[PDB]
RNA sequence: GACGGAAGGGCACCACCAGGAGUGGAGCCUGCGGCUUAAUUUGACUCAACACGGGGAAACUCACCAGGUCCAGACACAAUAAGGAUUGACAGAUUGAGAGCUCUUUCUUGAUUUUGUGGGUGGUGGUGCAUGGCCGUUCUUAGUUGGUGGAGUGAUUUGUCUGCUUAAUUGCGAUAACGAACGAGACCUUAACCUACUAAAUAGUGGUGCUAGCAUUUGCUGGUUAUCCACUUCUUAGAGGGACUAUCGGUUUCAAGCCGAUGGAAGUUUGAGGCAAUAACAGGUCUGUGAUGCCCUUAGACGUUCUGGGCCGCACGCGCGCUACACUGACGGAGCCAGCGAGUCUAACCUUGGCCGAGAGGUCUUGGUAAUCUUGUGAAACUCCGUCGUGCUGGGGAUAGAGCAUUGUAAUUAUUGCUCUUCAACGAGGAAUUCCUAGUAAGCGCAAGUCAUCAGCUUGCGUUGAUUACGUCCCUGCCCUUUGUACACA
């Protein structure tokens, strides 16, 4: 029932347009490469979306 | 005597509070904004960052001997430590009374409801003010209705850190035909304020690297 | 109220020295430090120079804050015939 | 008597936990520039000073529980101070109010 | 647009279906009526008035019924005081107050204006249909909107959508729309994980300086108003990590889902909180503002003195509750738990004890303006072991009676408690009818708030902790599409 949220849908695709060939399927070196030299305002926005960028790209190996 | 930790900080307001209860009524014409307190053991720092700070001389001794001994003797301070002291406010976009006061000589003539209004607040709209809200009320037209609910700005709030960027202010005056009352609301910006997060959470900028690097037939380097 | 003025001109004896004319909120308790006469019965010629200007006004909090304007020589040429430029228009500190 | 290290229960106390951490900072680290020997910083528990009415101006409709409140941030130290340190301390270590006065003793 | 006893969508423990607590039965506080008293001041009467207005009201409060002195009449502008204005007055006749209230009445009395046409505006006086500020409700809700382009002469509309999901106008996907600014979401808290830290008795540790003793089964119960103090993890957080619906099978428009399982302190926006947008209610506050337009009044006052009924008076009505109908209970013994605090300032608040008396409590003392002392809040509810039985009772304590104390200049119409006399109703409570889905529903009890004294109240703090629905439109309530509308203080 907790479906995700939109500016931070949004503001990826200005981001993992970037630095798209790397954040792989284990999610743990990526989780922080998500939170690499941004200018964030806390940890669990990112943590987010990088779980954004977890589930996201993982899926793009299901065609 | 002999002071508890539970008797000067929940007590603040028993003196700063009783300055800005003091000028907020007796002479705010001065455009009060705020005491800078760095309150020193027998002395009393009184800092009138105001507009009108060209009365901190006067006539040396008119009106600040006063005001040495008014506030510093209802509560009864001892005299022997009241100083006086004041500097010139500035950068007038970013106060509730800058134009609060900007409006509080101009309710006896007979300007219009909107016309000063949106037009003094343009020293930030063009310089860090996103989203304003005025109103003001009281009776202007004899009717069931009186209430002007200006609107204007480009609108951000809220995302809950409200208080970095918001100033307020409630006015009143005693008019022919009943009070009227001038609320206010000045969006100051986080941007032009240069103090800590430099946005709440929207401005957020993303630098660009290198061009990815090829196959590279690679290299002879030894330095 | 009908009652001599040795009463009322030891407490402008007490506003010129310093500077204060400042009255307590109480009925029949007649002690407000440094301003020794009572509480209430004081602000009866208080105002009575108040109708032709000559003191500033605010009530806030019921504190009494009526201390003398710059017309505070002509008055005081005769009341308390006292020479000016000592709590005067001019009564400077020191610099500040 | 003049310059002796003998235990004393240096006390401080703020309002917001920033600047009252800042204080006691460069305090220690002012305990470096002579080293005073010292079991030194007590991180001492910080206060709630609830209030709770109704701030409704009106006995009318559902009524309304709010707070408003002090934080009382507080470090009580265990320091072993010497008589040079205590004296410039009115106008180092600045921030909005403030407050400090020691008993030099512990025992 | 608003409606409908029109469809359709959805969704609702401020409505149900399981439930777990039940209410209104009695009596009695505590309100609002009425009753009428000379007086029951006053607002609020629709969830959205009625244990509300801080409202547990002796005075203080207090706006009604009672009495009587200050005028507390700044004064714009000026008659009457100088062989005397204003009037306090001893003792007395009245008179709660020697209230010289009133008089019997001559001692005091001086430029300190008694006042004089008129004016301060005191007002807890009407006026929230004169108001601002403020506070609630529309709504525990997804609802707003510009910038452009599209249709329509124009009001307007489109974007914001027939699908599907969701706590969601959240997302996917369809697409004259595209890209967005809001609110919400997001964000942030907290009872938290961190023995890794800058870091230790006004605070908590294995040790043990001086080491009494049970016991020798060789280190234990220990203490030592500090002996070196041994030491930072428990106590406390400076920033940060750690969790981001995390992972695979099931079924999925392959998304948007969400579950079987589980690393884990944290898989249910972590549980619950926090500020919550456009537009407005003739919502409400003028009995909190010394901010109030006007009007009644302006000292013969609706200010303001000081004692009494009052808001506490009684067929009766309705609102919130508290003790209970006892025998997983009651009485008596044994053991024994919290956190919140708020505490004296030039005055007397919290207080273990000593000693006294059965208590109520009282005199010297114990520490504390406060992680010092209260207080280890050992309390109740609780665990264990002896005594009570089918009754209005070893449940119950309404009702009136006497006595002892405490607080207050001041207790009667009783401030409260204490010890005995009085010892009842009431037996699970009618067509009337609420709240609430995990340390939460429930059990019980301490701080604080008003606090001298007065909790059957209200916030919190806690100590012990099930349920079953696992969600939905018939009743009630709210938003969206479509139609109809002779309506717009709809």
């Amino acid at each position: 029932g907790r479906v995700r949220t939109k500016t931070v849908k949004r503001a990826s695709k200005a981001l993992i347009e970037r630095y798209y060939p790397k954040l792989t399927l284990d999610f743990q070196t990526n989780k922080r490469l998500c939170d690499e030299i941004a200018t964030i305002q806390s940890k669990r926005l990112r943590n987010k979306i990088a779980g954004y960028t977890t589930h996201l790209m993982k899926r793009i190996q299901k065609g | 005597a002999l002071i508890s930790k539970k008797r000067k900080l929940v007590a603040d307001g028993v003196f700063y509070a009783e300055l800005n209860e003091f000028f907020t009524r007796e002479l705010a014409e001065e455009g009060y904004s705020g005491v800078e307190v760095r309150v020193t053991p027998t002395k009393t720092e009184v800092i009138i960052r105001a507009t009108r700070t060209q009365d901190v001389l006067g006539e040396n001794g008119r009106r600040i001997n006063e005001l040495t001994l008014l506030v510093q003797k209802r509560f009864k301070y001892a005299p022997g430590t009241i100083v006086l002291y004041a500097e010139r406010v500035q950068d007038r976009g970013l106060s509730a009374v800058a134009q609060a006061e900007s409006m509080k000589f101009k309710l006896l003539n007979g300007l219009a409801i909107r016309r000063a209004a949106y037009g003094v607040v343009r020293y930030v709209m063009e310089s860090g003010a996103k989203g304003c809200e005025v109103v003001v009320s009281g009776k202007l037209r004899a009717a069931r209705a009186k209430a002007m609910k200006f609107a204007d700005g480009f609108l951000i709030h809220s995302g809950q850190p409200v208080n970095d960027f918001i100033d307020t202010a409630t006015r009143h005056v005693l008019m022919r035909q009943g009070v009227l009352g001038i609320k206010v609301k000045i969006m100051r910006d986080p941007a032009k304020s240069r103090t800590g997060p430099k946005a709440l959470p929207d401005a957020v900028t993303i630098i660009e690297p290198k061009e990815e690097e090829p196959i590279l037939a690679p290299s002879v380097k030894d330095y | 109220m009908l009652m001599p003025k040795e009463d009322r001109n030891k407490i402008h004896q007490y506003l010129f020295q310093e500077g204060v004319v400042v009255a307590k909120k109480d009925f029949n308790q007649a002690k407000h430090e440094e301003i020794d006469t009572k509480n209430l019965y004081v602000i009866k010629a208080l105002q009575s120079l108040t109708s032709k200007g000559y003191v500033k006004t605010q009530f806030s909090w019921q504190y009494y804050y009526y201390t003398l304007t710059e017309e505070g020589v002509e008055y005081l040429r005769e009341y308390l015939n006292l020479p000016e430029h000592i709590v005067p228009g001019t009564y400077i500190q020191e610099r500040n | 008597q003049q310059q002796q290290i003998i235990k004393i229960r240096i006390t401080l106390t703020s309002t917001k936990v920033k600047q009252l951490e800042n204080v006691s900072s460069n305090i220690v680290k002012n305990a470096e520039q002579h080293n005073l020997v010292k079991k030194g910083p007590v991180r001492l528990p910080t206060k709630v000073l609830k209030i709770s009415t109704r701030k409704t101006p009106n006995g009318e409709g559902s009524k309304t529980w709010e707070t408003y409140e002090m934080r009382i941030h507080k470090r009580y130290i265990d320091l072993e101070a010497p008589v040079q340190i205590v004296k410039r301390i009115t106008q180092i270590t600045i921030e909005p109010g403030v407050d400090v006065e020691v008993v030099v003793a512990s025992n």
